[PDB]
């Protein structure tokens, strides 16, 4: 049939269900903001999760179970994941740009100073520093997981990945607590705006990245990864380091320099 | 480029039909709306 | 089988066909909007209503022409059809994700439709500047639907960019380096890099507008310490790259068309053409504030942006002269596609040159927010991007369909369109120099003659659009099946016949190294 | 009284098209001076220059809003 | 103001506007020349039966078509930036006037000594006096002294606007929370017209600017008349 | 920098586990201690109805429209001040 | 497998040129008409 | 756990002509129909909401 | 306003062991105030608080050197 190494994918419904899920989530957000109803949004969130679940289930079937991930296919996926992370970096760049724009030139409405009059920042040496050690530590433990996997060590791969996930969850719970304890809010001018939208999109990426690591954990429990072939784990590790690095920029920029 | 003769040749009469139908399909609906503009700006 | 094939596609050719159909339909919508604009302006006074309904039309006209006509046709349509064939690849790297880039566009378009049907529409300009676009001057759902429309179009193109870059880097024959791939492939790869980097910034910016409108943030609201000008920076950091995204695949198609109908095996100065596209793509990221020369920036910043913008003329001029040098010595075939491409070279040059006029911040004070700008960008968009699209459509229609067009009809269509676009837009230079502002539903009486002539031009272009539909019908109606084409040794996309089989390159090409 | 004031002169601290801070600075300078000259036993005539400059440069609504907020206790600049 | 069938800029009313006219003439010469050269070369390429289809070497010719455009760009940028820096120069004004954009009209403040302010609305077409200009007149013009350097400060109290007077070479965006400065100097008395130049909603097309330039003694009489 | 540690020969699983338990998790432990020292609630500040804070240009799409999503009555005053 | 060849690689039929003309007329006509009817809708709305 | 990947390999390589999203068996069809029904129904509902929101109301 | 000055009070701007900037700032403030006054005609008496604070905090040799440099035209702070 073919004598190249690339993957001809079975016709699939998940592109269409994913696109429709986008329509339902966006029109659903519109209904929520303007017509006091969450109905469409809940449908859209549900169909989005169902779509991602079935699509990535199929990628596992195609690779672990059917053998379609030749080295050429794997190399493509490596490029794809790097490019996706680059687009995510540029997304965050827009929020850093907004933060520096506002904070380097504080307008008269703020008091002409930064932090604005009336804003009392979190102490960066308290929970923000703890969060920083948590994500840095999880970058060490995920690297231990990676090396254990490459060396064929199932037990220590699972232990290290579990530690990594635990730390991601710890970060998320620390941040949820800090959001609740924060004496300023998203409606507290451009300080609250930049703080909560930038750390909030970051927190979303922590949750995404943790979920990805959890998927890897269960696939590892099911023996899907070989010591040489485990791109889902590599992609989740790349994504995790990206989440760690964004945090370090947030910490230095918003929590520390911006305090 | 080279090509086989038309399997289903479209005569000049046939072309005049397809052209007229095509032009009408753009012009008549827009025409109807624009003709009735004043009829809209009062309702 | 119909649903499996057309809704569940994982085939680069069928997905390309969907994009071409989508973009054609969008082009009708965008044409209708342009005629409503020109009907309003075609005599003094008010036809439709005040500036609100008028600028809902203007805003929609732009979004439709850019996001639903040009980018889907050039990148989703020609890109999906041609790029795998030109590198001998069996499909795209992510054939299933590719189908989602397509199916996100009908929802995106539906959201734009919804924006114009609810409340009073989004009468903001396609730039969507606050505070006009904020929740006090545009209360209600219209601007939020417009933001969500852009979000879905953005995700479509970001994923498409990831797919094209991966395909083009990873799926060439192992002997083929990047410097053996055709210029259209280069143009798509560079366009895709620009999309990857610029759309997330736009996404950040319009998400901040969304939260200013709905979550009580104040990124752009001075009352909270925000700044409307920050929005403009974020928008244009995307918006200048975006216009190079709109033209670069066009440059790539023009290179192929001019080479082909000059009877040449290759474009003049291949590495210079690659250099020029990479240079334009890079410079396109460092010039955005030439959209902001009247907002109050410091004089040294205006000088930097004047200078950096003008230097893009240098690589662009290399491409223009290389196209001329590709014609040089050719056995010229005066095909309709060649006519489109020749019109492109000249009229794109005129529009690029009025862009260089506008790059001078001092003169831009008088020209900014006038019809001179409108004249500049319709020469590069209505007579550049569109001419490249028409040239590529008539050139490759027999490949995609298996049927030939009537060449005499296609030449008539070119002639009508050429008159119509020049009658529409050339007088708009006079309107701009003499001070007619952008985004006006009506104008002081002195501006009547050229507005009248410009609106007459827009009707001639409408006659061309209608004729194009008939021409495509005539081709499918008569069923002249292609036998052979010339120059297949240097145009690989033709070598599997017309149309190529659903699966091509199941056995890859043989290319050795030596 | 070194006057014959016509309008605010060029201020090298604020040489660019954006004059927002120039209006703000002279408004703060006037009100800081006027407060100093009340709580310590002097004359506000010493503050007159800042008064003329901010009145020349500042939109009336900006002055009016800042005045209202000083009276409310919500003015965010330090006086 | 513009007049019927106008092809170019409104006549320059300020020295900076005359500089722009001469700079535009210089740049348009170059645009016409390059445009016409490209058109000519296209026709030259297309009008011979002589052929040369083998590989052509490109290096030598690409020096010429990078160096020659580079020189031309420099010949545009040099006078362009000269005028840019001229507009920015310290000018020491004798008068400051503020204008505030609104939906949909302009207000003006003359607060150097007296606290004068007023609104400026378009005259509806139905109220125009015979011979007055459709969409361009206002009820209260910006009275100003001719032949004097004036500082205009521009802002907005709602959405963006932009304050423009083409024959003076002026266009300054009106942005809420921001005070933008430009300088105005009319060589002549008279009436000078402009229009809002940033889309601002329903009546963007209908909030014009009219300056009324008069001798200083007459400007003083006018201000004195507002006490 | 070389930091002050010292290992390699081979970076492998054993070394990264050594870093995980010997450096990374001890650091988390110390920061956790540090953090649980400086925990405990600050005196909340006098309310001042600053116009650049407690922004309300549209009601929130939840509750009564006037409470932020993670509103904390102890430390987040409404536009009219703290709640009872 | 799917059908291949001219007029078979498309989601619409070209088996009958007059059926086709109707299809194409509905397709392009509906897109060209939609802005006129949206404008009518907004003018009629209020 | 024990490594049962070979048994999944046998299942998903069975020559039954099923596309991968349905090859796991009847559960796949249920989940697919749930998903598509929600998408298509929600889309129909979103169109209804457009029609409602396009005219003055409340 | 009334006196009873004993020594310079705690100043939240300078809460740490290094008090160099407290001396410097109050010296600048005094001489800035004094220049402002002796101009517009008013009274250096309103500057008195800064004078008492900087005299309390500043080493005699620092004041003396700064005074000498102001007379010389070599004082590097802005007054
Ligand atoms: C044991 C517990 C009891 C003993 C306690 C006695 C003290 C009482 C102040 C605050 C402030 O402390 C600091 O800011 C500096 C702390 C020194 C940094 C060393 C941390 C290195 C973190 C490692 C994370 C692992 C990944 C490293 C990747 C390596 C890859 C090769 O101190 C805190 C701690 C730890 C910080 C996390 C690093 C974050 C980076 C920021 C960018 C008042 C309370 C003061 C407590 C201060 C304690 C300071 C101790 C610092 C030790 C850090 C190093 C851990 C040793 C290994
Ligand atoms: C295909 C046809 C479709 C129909 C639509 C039209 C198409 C356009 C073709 C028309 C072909 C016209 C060739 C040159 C037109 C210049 C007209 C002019 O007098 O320009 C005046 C200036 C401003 O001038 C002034 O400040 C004062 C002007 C009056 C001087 C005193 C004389 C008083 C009487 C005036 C008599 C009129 C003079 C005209 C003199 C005329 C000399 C040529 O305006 C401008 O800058 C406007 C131009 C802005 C940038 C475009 C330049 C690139 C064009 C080069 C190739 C043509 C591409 C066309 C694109 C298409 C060309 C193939
Ligand atoms: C395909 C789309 C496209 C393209 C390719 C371009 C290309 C260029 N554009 Fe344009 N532009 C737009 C679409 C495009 N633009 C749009 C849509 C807007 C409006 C946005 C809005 O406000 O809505 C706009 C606005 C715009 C402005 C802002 C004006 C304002 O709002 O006041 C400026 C200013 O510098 C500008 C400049 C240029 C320049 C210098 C180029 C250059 O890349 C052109 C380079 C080409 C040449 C110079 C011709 C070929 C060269 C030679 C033959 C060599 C010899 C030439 C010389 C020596 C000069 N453009
Ligand atoms: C690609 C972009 C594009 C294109 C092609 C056009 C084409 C046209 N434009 Fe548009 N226009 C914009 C982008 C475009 N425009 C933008 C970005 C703005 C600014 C918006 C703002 O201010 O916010 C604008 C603004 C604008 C204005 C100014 C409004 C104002 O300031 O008040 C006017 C006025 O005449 C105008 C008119 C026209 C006309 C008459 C055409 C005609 O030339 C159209 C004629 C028809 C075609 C060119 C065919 C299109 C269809 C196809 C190519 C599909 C063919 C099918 C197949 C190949 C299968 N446009
Ligand atoms: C466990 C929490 C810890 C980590 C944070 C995790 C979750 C963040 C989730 C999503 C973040 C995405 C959007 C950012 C929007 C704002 C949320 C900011 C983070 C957040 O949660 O902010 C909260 C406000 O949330 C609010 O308004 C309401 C937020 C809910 C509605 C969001 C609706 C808008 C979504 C728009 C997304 C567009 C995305 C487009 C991407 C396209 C890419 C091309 C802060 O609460 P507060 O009470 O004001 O102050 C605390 C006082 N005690
Ligand atoms: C506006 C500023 C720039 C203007 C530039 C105009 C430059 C024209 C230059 C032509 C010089 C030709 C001399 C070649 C020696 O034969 C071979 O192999 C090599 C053949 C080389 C063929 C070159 C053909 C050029 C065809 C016209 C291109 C015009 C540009
Ligand atoms: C070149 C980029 C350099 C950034 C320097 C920012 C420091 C500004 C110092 C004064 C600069 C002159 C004004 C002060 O103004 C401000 O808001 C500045 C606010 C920040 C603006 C950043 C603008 C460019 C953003 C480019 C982002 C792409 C990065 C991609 C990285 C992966
Ligand atoms: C509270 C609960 C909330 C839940 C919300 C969830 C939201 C997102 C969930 C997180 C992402 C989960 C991704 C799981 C991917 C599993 C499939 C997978 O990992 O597939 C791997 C391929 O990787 C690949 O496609 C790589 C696939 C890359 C996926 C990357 C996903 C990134 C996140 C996207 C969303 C970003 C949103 C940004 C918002 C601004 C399969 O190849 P291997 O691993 O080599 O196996 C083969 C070997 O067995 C052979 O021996
Ligand atoms: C306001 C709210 C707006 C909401 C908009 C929401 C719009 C989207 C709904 C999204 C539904 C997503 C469903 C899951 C998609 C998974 C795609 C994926 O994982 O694609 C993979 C490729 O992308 C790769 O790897 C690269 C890595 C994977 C990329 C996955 C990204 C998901 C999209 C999120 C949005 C990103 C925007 C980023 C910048 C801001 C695999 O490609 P396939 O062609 O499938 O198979 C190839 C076979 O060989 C595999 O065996
Ligand atoms: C900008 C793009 C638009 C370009 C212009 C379109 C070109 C004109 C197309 C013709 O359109 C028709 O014109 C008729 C008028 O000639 C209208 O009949 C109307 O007028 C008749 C006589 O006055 C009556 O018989 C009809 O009932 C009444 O509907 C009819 O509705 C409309 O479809
Ligand atoms: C426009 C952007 C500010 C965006 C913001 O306000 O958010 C600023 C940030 C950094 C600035 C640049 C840097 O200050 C470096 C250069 C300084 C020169 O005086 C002008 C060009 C110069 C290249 C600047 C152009 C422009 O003002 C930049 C790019
Ligand atoms: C070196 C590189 C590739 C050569 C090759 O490997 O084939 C070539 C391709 C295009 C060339 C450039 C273009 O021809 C444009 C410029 C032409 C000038 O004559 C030299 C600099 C100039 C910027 C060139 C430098 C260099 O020779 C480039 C960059
Ligand atoms: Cu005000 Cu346009
Ligand atoms: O944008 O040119
Ligand atoms: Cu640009
Ligand atoms: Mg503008
Ligand atoms: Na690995
Ligand atoms: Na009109």
């Amino acid at each position: 049939h073919q004598t190249h190494a690339y993957h001809m994918v079975n016709p699939s419904p998940w592109p269409l269900t994913g696109a429709l899920s986008a329509l339902l989530m966006t029109s659903g957000l519109t209904m929520w903001f303007h017509f006091n109803s969450m109905t469409l949004l809940m449908i859209g969130l549900t169909t989005n999760m169902l779509t991602m679940y079935q699509w990535w289930r199929d990628v596992i079937r195609e690779s672990t179970f059917q053998g379609h991930h030749t080295p050429a296919v794997q190399k493509g996926l490596r490029y794809g994941m790097i490019l996706f992370i680059i687009s995510e970096v540029l997304f965050f760049t827009g929020f850093f740009w907004a933060f520096y724009h506002s904070s380097l030139a504080p307008t008269p409405e703020l008091g002409g100073c930064w932090p604005p009059t009336g804003i009392h920042p979190l102490n960066p040496l308290e929970v923000p520093l703890l969060n920083t050690s948590v994500l840095l530590a999880s970058g060490v433990s995920i690297t231990w997981a990676h090396h254990s996997l490459m060396e064929g060590d199932r037990k220590h791969m699972l232990q290290a990945l579990f530690i990594t996930i635990t730390l991601g969850v710890y970060f998320t719970l620390l941040q949820a607590s800090e959001y609740y304890e924060a004496p300023f809010t998203i409606s507290d001018g451009v300080y609250g705006s930049t703080f909560f939208v930038a750390t909030g999109f970051h927190g979303l990426h922590v949750i995404i990245g943790s979920t990805f690591l959890i998927v890897c954990f269960f696939r590892q429990l099911k023996f899907h990864f070989t010591s040489n072939h485990h791109f889902g784990f590599e992609a989740a590790a790349w994504y995790w380091h990206f989440v760690d690095v964004v945090w370090l920029f947030l910490y230095v920029s918003i929590y520390w320099w911006g305090s | 480029i080279t090509a086989k003769p038309a399997k289903t040749p479209t005569s000049p009469k046939e072309q005049a039909i397809g052209l007229s139908v095509t032009f009408l399909s753009f012009l008549l609906p827009a025409g109807w709306v624009l003709y009735h503009l004043d009829n809209y700006k009062k309702s | 089988m119909f649903i499996n094939r057309w809704l569940f596609s994982t085939n680069h050719k069928d997905i390309g066909t969907l994009y071409l159909l989508f973009g054609a339909w969008a082009g009708m919508v965008g044409t209708a909007l342009s005629l409503l604009i020109r009907a309003e302006l075609g005599q003094p006074g008010t036809l439709l209503g005040d500036d609100q309904i008028y600028n809902v039309v203007v805003t929609a006209h732009a979004f439709v022409m850019i996001f639903f006509m040009v980018m889907p046709i050039m990148i989703g349509g020609f890109g999906n059809w041609l790029v795998p064939l030109m590198i001998g690849a069996p499909d795209m790297a992510f054939p299933r994700m590719n189908n989602m880039s397509f199916w996100l566009l009908p929802p995106s378009f539906l959201l734009l439709l919804a924006s114009s049907m609810v409340e009073a529409g989004a009468g903001t300009g396609w730039t969507v500047y606050p505070p006009l676009a904020g929740n006090l001057a545009h209360a209600g759902a219209s601007v939020d639907l417009t933001i969500f429309s852009l979000h879905l179009a953005g995700v479509s193109s970001i994923l498409g960019a990831i797919n094209f870059i991966t395909t083009i880097i990873n799926m060439k024959p192992p002997a083929m380096s990047q410097y053996q791939t055709p210029l259209f492939v280069w143009s798509v790869m560079i366009t895709a890099v620009l999309l990857l980097l610029s759309l997330p910034v736009l996404a950040a910016g319009i998400t901040m507008l969304l939260t200013d409108r709905n979550l009580n943030t104040t990124f752009f609201d001075p009352a909270g310490g925000g700044d409307p000008i920050l929005y403009q920076h974020l928008f244009w950091f995307f918006g200048h790259p975006e216009v190079y995204i709109l033209i670069l695949p066009g440059f790539g198609m023009i290179s192929h068309i001019v080479t082909y109908y000059s009877g040449k095996k290759e474009p003049f100065g291949y590495m210079g053409m690659v250099w020029a596209m990479m240079s334009i793509g890079f410079l396109g990221f460092i010039v955005w504030a030439h959209h902001m020369f009247t907002v109050g920036m410091d004089v040294d910043t205006r000088a930097y942006f004047t200078s950096a913008t003008m230097i893009i003329a240098i690589p662009t001029g290399v491409k223009v002269f290389s196209w001329l040098a590709t014609l040089h010595g050719g056995n010229i075939k005066w095909s309709p596609a060649m006519m489109w491409a020749l019109g492109f070279i000249f009229l794109f040059t005129v529009g690029g040159l009025t862009g260089i006029v506008l790059a001078n911040s001092s003169l831009d004070i008088v020209l900014h927010d006038t019809y001179y700008v409108v004249a500049h960008f319709h020469y590069v968009l209505s007579m550049g991007a569109v001419f490249a699209i028409m040239g590529g459509f008539v050139h490759w229609f027999p490949l995609f369909s298996g049927y030939t067009l009537n060449d005499t009809w296609a030449k008539i269509h070119f002639a009508i369109m050429f008159v119509g676009v020049n009658m529409t837009f050339f007088p708009q230079h006079f309107l701009g120099l003499s001070g007619m502002p952008r985004r006006y539903s009506d104008y002081p009486d002195a501006y009547t003659m050229w507005n009248t002539i410009s609106s007459m031009g827009s009707f001639i272009s409408l006659t061309a659009v209608m004729l194009m539909v008939f021409i495509i019908w005539e081709a499918f109606a008569s069923k002249r099946e292609v036998l052979t084409v010339d120059l297949t040794t240097t145009n690989l996309e033709w070598l599997n016949g017309c149309p190529p089989p659903y699966h091509t390159f199941e056995e890859p090409t043989y290319v050795n190294l030596k | 009284k070194i006057k014959n004031y016509q309008t605010a002169p060029f201020d090298s601290r604020f040489p660019n098209q954006n004059q927002t801070r120039n209006c703000w600075q002279n408004y703060l300078d006037f009100h800081r001076c006027e407060k100093a000259m009340t709580a310590k036993g002097g004359d506000v005539s010493v503050c007159e220059w800042y008064r003329r400059v901010y009145k020349s440069l500042c939109p009336i609504s900006w002055v009016s809003t800042w005045d209202d907020r000083r009276a409310e206790g919500t003015f965010p600049g330090k006086i | 103001m513009a007049y019927p069938m106008q092809l170019g800029f409104q006549d320059a009313t300020s020295p900076i506007m005359e500089e722009l006219l001469h700079f535009h003439d210089h740049t348009l010469m170059i645009v016409f020349l390059i445009s016409s050269l490209v058109l000519y070369i296209i026709s030259l390429m297309l009008t011979t039966k002589l052929t040369h289809t083998s590989t052509m070497d490109a290096q030598e010719v690409e020096t010429i078509w990078t160096i020659l455009p580079a020189i031309i760009l420099i010949l545009i940028a040099l006078p362009s930036l000269r005028i840019l820096y001229m507009m920015d120069e310290i000018n020491n004004p004798s008068l400051t006037v503020k204008t505030m954009g609104h939906q949909w009209y302009w207000s003006y403040e003359y607060t150097d000594y007296e606290d004068l302010s007023f609104d400026s609305y378009m005259i509806p077409t139905s109220e125009l006096k015979p011979g007055e200009l459709r969409l361009l007149e206002v009820d209260n013009r910006v009275v100003l002294p001719m032949e004097m350097t004036i500082r205009m400060l521009v802002s907005s109290e709602d959405v963006l606007h932009s304050w423009a007077v083409p024959s003076l070479g002026l266009k300054t965006d009106a942005i809420p929370g921001r005070l933008n400065q430009t300088t105005l100097m009319s060589s002549r008395p008279g009436l000078y017209y402009g229009q809002c130049s940033e889309i601002c909603g329903s009546n963007h097309s209908f909030m014009p600017i009219v300056l009324e330039l008069v001798p200083l003694k007459y400007f003083e009489k006018w201000s004195a008349s507002m006490l | 920098a070389s930091a002050a540690k010292g290992d390699h020969g081979g970076t492998g699983a054993r070394t990264w586990r050594f870093l995980t338990f010997g450096l990374a998790l001890p650091s988390v432990a110390l920061c956790t201690l540090n953090s649980w020292l400086h925990s405990g609630h600050r005196e909340r500040p006098a309310f001042i109805p600053y116009h650049h804070l407690r922004i309300r240009t549209k009601p929130f799409s939840w509750g009564d429209g006037n409470h932020t999503f993670f509103h904390n009555p102890r430390v987040n005053p409404l536009p009219t001040g703290y709640e009872k | 497998h799917y059908e291949e060849g001219p007029g078979k690689n498309i989601p619409f039929s070209v088996e009958n040129k007059w059926r086709l003309l109707a299809m194409m007329t509905l397709f392009f006509g509906s897109g060209f008409a939609a802005p006129f009817f949206i404008v009518r809708h907004q003018l009629l709305k209020k | 756990f024990e490594n049962r990947v070979a048994e999944k390999q046998k299942l998903f390589q069975e020559d039954n002509g099923l596309p991968v999203h349905l090859k796991g068996g009847a559960t796949d069809n249920i989940l697919y129909r749930v998903t598509m029904t929600l998408c298509l129904g929600g889309t129909l509902y979103s169109l209804y909401c457009l029609g409602w929101a396009s005219f003055p109301h409340k």
